[PDB]
């Protein structure tokens, strides 16, 4: 009869069987991920096509049920998230055209090739050739060449197919009373009918803004050591004034700048945190990698973790016969069922990359009571911090000693600390300006506030004054060098990495409180300690019911975004920089360029 | 079978030994109601009622006296004054298997709730607005049954659970289900009180040479005085002398 009643039950029934149907397309993906073969891939794209088509039945027969009269918030936040249909809203036409764009343009992207001008006939992909390169080879001649040629092969392409899917995206976006695509993808982090945690979608933007603000001189400081100690390795190339090159950044975007760690550790002679020689002299393989890591999680509280998914899911390559996909997937299929595929070897990284994925894992059935349109985090990052945070505490010395990968004789100093946060920095601190930069320039490009004729123009002159980073070779309009990155060119959003990572600090820092930890808080680990597992199981289980602002104040007590977390974390880091620095040039100079003598 | 149709039995003219399940030690629920399990143990009921059916493991509280809810009112409703108990234990190991165990059924939707110590196996389509359902499913129609999902690695409330309840039953009926009578050792040639089957009796058992009939259980004497009785174990007949007494 009335819509509430009628709405409840069906919401109840079309939940369970969006579950079921979600659970057979995981399982579906799953398979053909363990197994590549054609039947494989046959039941991938058919279990997606049938879910797809029933999600949208569904979507459309809870908007003929008005949201107007139900009160209920975890049904209102269920029945909107259907009726965000996104690119349906347009007519069939538009959304083929924009499905055909963004194949091309990720088909573009992936099977994207670079040839040496000496032998046209020898081509090297993206992955694993130009990243390799990048991270291994430190000729200046060749770096520029693949940078020059990813992006110019690559680039030129996509421009055509990133202005046409941007102008769609657009389009949509009006089409969903949304000023741009960006204000859309912005929407999920946005609360509303919420007493004392309501987020406006510009909240998130100019918290952003001063977060970055307030983080500056740290990232000043580190980059000016970085490019310090790229003088020392390239004398003749960067100006001690000006800013860094796009390749000299270790990768071929910026995006990580672990790989200059080679040439910018502080001291390339005291030793790494490393167990790696006795984990290998211990025996250990991947199922002594799993064992540990769920002795971790009952040492801190969580519970014993399902058998299902140690008589299911997969640990090594298995073998030649069949072809497994390397790639660290945490697999939360539907209806209780939770997988991991990797390629895990005996390595410390190994290590750490499989305690992040049972970290995803255990979020997973963290919020497993919840609904299907409930099962999932608040925002879009929050299981990649969940997971980051028990990756970083195992990575700490004290688990390794309490697991015997490190021996108790082991010395630790401020050397290996500064080199342990140095390295950090370059690949998490180093990545928050690049990714702030990147997510900002495709939201106005989704605005289209900035002209297109001179977009590159903003995009390097924004490289200069917030990375610090001028590129190597001037770009026209013809390029389209932020598409070559795989999350412009697969429409993925990019301000989840550095909300994740704020976020991950914030449950560090929250962790270490509840462990009632002493002295840094990068040697900080939350192993044997049940108040800080608690505390984290506190915001697991509430799922995404939930406003994301209301986990953040559950955990750390903070509403908005925080930094404090990560100045307690980087300040010995951040003394160290300003110890260096005082007889290097701090900041950055925009005029110079490489191309520029 | 499903909870929708849950399984019933029937127990009577039988021991019922509940110990063996009281210390088995492998059941995740084992709830008794109107009685402790110890003590219904050593009582007599005329029959029990056994349902035995598979639920999840939040649907577990559904099913327990006053209690509502999906499975509680529409696929089975326990009356407020229940007798026996209910014994829940996870069955992912058998009832759970890889791609889904959806073999089991659950009546989601229904027209009413269900009278208490009710079955409902109505397959027809539940119309839920004016719309007739033609005896097909669509608009404002849906199938009154939901099928279970049970994977190994579910959680505990979406793990399988094989649910049995055991509702006890003593009226004018003859009393049919009663635990093992307890039954100690023999002792001779000491006054002893003993109590065989309901004689009660306090004396001296000796053996006997006397023998009785095949369907005789004990013996009389002229000033009708129980004097020999056959062991309801191991057969033999044994006199019962009165304890020594007399005067000083
Ligand atoms: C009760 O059950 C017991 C089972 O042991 C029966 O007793 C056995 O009888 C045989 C007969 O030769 C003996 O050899 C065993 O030693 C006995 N076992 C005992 C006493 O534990 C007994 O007959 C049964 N009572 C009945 C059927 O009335």
């Amino acid at each position: 009869s009335t819509i509430e009643e009628q709405a409840k039950t069906f919401l109840d029934k079309f939940n369970h069987e969006a579950e079921d149907l979600f659970y057979q397309s995981s399982l579906a993906s799953w398979n053909y991920n363990t197994n590549i073969t054609e039947e494989n891939v046959q039941n991938m794209n058919n279990a997606g096509d049938k879910w797809s088509a029933f999600l949208k039945e569904q979507s459309t027969l809870a908007q003929m049920y008005p949201l107007q009269e139900i009160q209920n918030l975890t049904v209102k936040l269920q029945l909107q998230a259907l009726q965000q249909n996104g690119s349906s809203v347009l007519s069939e036409d538009k959304s083929k055209r924009l499905n055909t764009i963004l194949n091309t343009m990720s088909t573009i992207y992936s099977t994207g090739k670079v040839c040496n001008p000496d032998n046209p006939q020898e081509c090297l992909l993206l992955e694993p050739g130009l990243n390799e390169i990048m991270a291994n080879s430190l000729d200046y001649n060749e770096r520029l060449w693949a940078w020059e040629s990813w992006r110019s092969e690559v680039g030129k392409q996509l421009r055509p197919l990133y202005e046409e899917y941007v102008v769609l995206k657009n389009e949509m976006a009006r089409a969903n009373h949304y000023e741009d695509y960006g204000d859309y993808w912005r929407g999920d982090y946005e609360v509303n009918g919420v007493d004392g945690y309501d987020y406006s979608r510009g909240q998130l933007i100019e918290d952003v803004e001063h977060t970055f603000e307030e983080i500056k001189p740290l990232y000043e400081h580190l980059h000016a050591y970085v490019r310090a100690k790229l003088m020392n390795a390239y004398p003749s190339y960067i100006s001690p004034i000006g800013c860094l090159p796009a390749h000299l950044l270790g990768d071929m975007w910026g995006r990580f700048w672990t790989n200059l760690y080679s040439l910018t550790v502080p001291f390339g002679q005291k030793p790494n945190i490393d167990v790696t020689d006795a984990m290998v002299d211990q025996a250990w393989d991947a199922q002594r990698i799993f064992k540990e890591a769920e002795k971790f999680f009952v040492s801190v509280g969580l519970p014993n973790m399902t058998q299902g998914f140690w008589e299911n899911s997969m640990l090594t390559d298995p073998g030649n016969v069949q072809k497994a996909v390397c790639h660290p997937t945490a697999w939360d299929l539907g209806k209780g069922d939770f997988r991991i595929l990797m390629c895990t070897k005996v390595t410390m990284d190994d290590f750490l990359t499989a305690h992040h994925e049972m970290g995803h894992i255990q979020y997973d059935m963290a919020y497993a009571a919840q609904p299907f349109l409930l099962r999932n985090g608040a925002n879009e990052g929050f299981h990649e911090a969940v997971g980051e945070i028990m990756s970083l505490s195992a990575a700490t010395p004290k688990h390794l000693k309490s697991i015997g990968l490190l021996s108790p004789d082991f010395q630790e100093d401020n050397e290996t600390e500064i080199n342990f946060l140095l390295k950090q920095a370059l690949t998490i601190v180093g990545t928050l300006p690049f990714t702030y930069m990147l997510e900002k320039w495709r939201w106005m490009v989704f605005k289209g506030e900035i002209p297109k004729d001179q977009w590159m123009k903003k995009w390097w002159e924004m490289k200069r004054e917030i990375v610090g980073v001028v590129e190597p070779v001037p770009h026209d309009e013809t390029y389209c060098d932020p598409a070559s990155l795989f999350h412009v060119s697969n429409d993925y959003s990019f301000i989840r990495y550095y909300t994740r990572t704020l976020y991950q600090f914030q449950f560090q820092e929250a962790l270490c409180q509840a462990a009632k930890h002493e002295g840094p808080l990068h040697k900080c680990d939350i192993s044997n300690s049940t108040e800080a597992g608690q505390k984290l199981f506190n915001m697991l289980r509430l799922g995404k019911s939930e406003p994301w602002t209301l986990a953040l104040e559950n955990v750390v007590g903070a509403k908005n975004m925080n930094v404090r977390p990560l100045l307690n974390y980087f300040e010995p880091l951040f003394t160290w920089l300003k110890d260096q620095n005082k007889n290097s040039f701090v900041g950055w100079s925009t005029d110079w360029s490489p191309y520029a003598d | 079978a499903s909870v929708y149709a849950w399984n019933r039995k029937r127990i009577s003219n039988c021991v019922a030994d509940y110990s063996v399940l009281y210390n088995s030690a492998s059941f995740s629920t084992f709830k008794c109601y109107g009685v402790s399990p110890t003590k219904l143990n050593d009582l007599c009921f005329t029959n029990v009622y056994a349902d035995s059916f598979v639920i999840r493991g939040d649907e577990v509280r559904q099913i327990a006296p006053g209690q509502t809810g999906k499975i509680a009112d529409y696929n089975y409703k326990l009356p407020d004054d229940f007798t026996g108990c209910v014994i829940a234990w996870n069955s992912n190991n058998l009832d759970s298997k890889v791609g889904g165990n959806y073999n089991y059924l659950y009546r989601l939707f229904r027209k009413s709730n269900l009278k208490p110590f009710e079955r409902d196996i109505s397959t027809e389509i539940y119309q839920a607005g004016s719309t007739p359902c033609n005896g097909v499913e669509g608009f404002n129609c849906y199938f009154p049954l939901q099928s279970y999902g049970f994977q190994p690695t579910n959680g505990v409330g979406y793990q399988p659970y094989r649910v049995v309840v055991l509702s006890f039953e003593l009226l004018h009926a003859p009393a049919t289900v009663c635990g093992p009578k307890k039954s100690t050792n023999l002792v001779k040639n000491k006054c002893v009180n003993f109590n065989f089957n309901g004689l009660t009796g306090t004396g001296v058992l000796t053996e006997s040479n006397k023998k009785f009939l095949p369907f005789q259980q004990f013996g009389r004497d002229i000033a009708d005085t129980t004097d020999a009785v056959r062991d309801p174990q191991t057969l033999e007949i044994l006199d019962i002398t009165p304890c020594s007494f007399g005067g000083v």
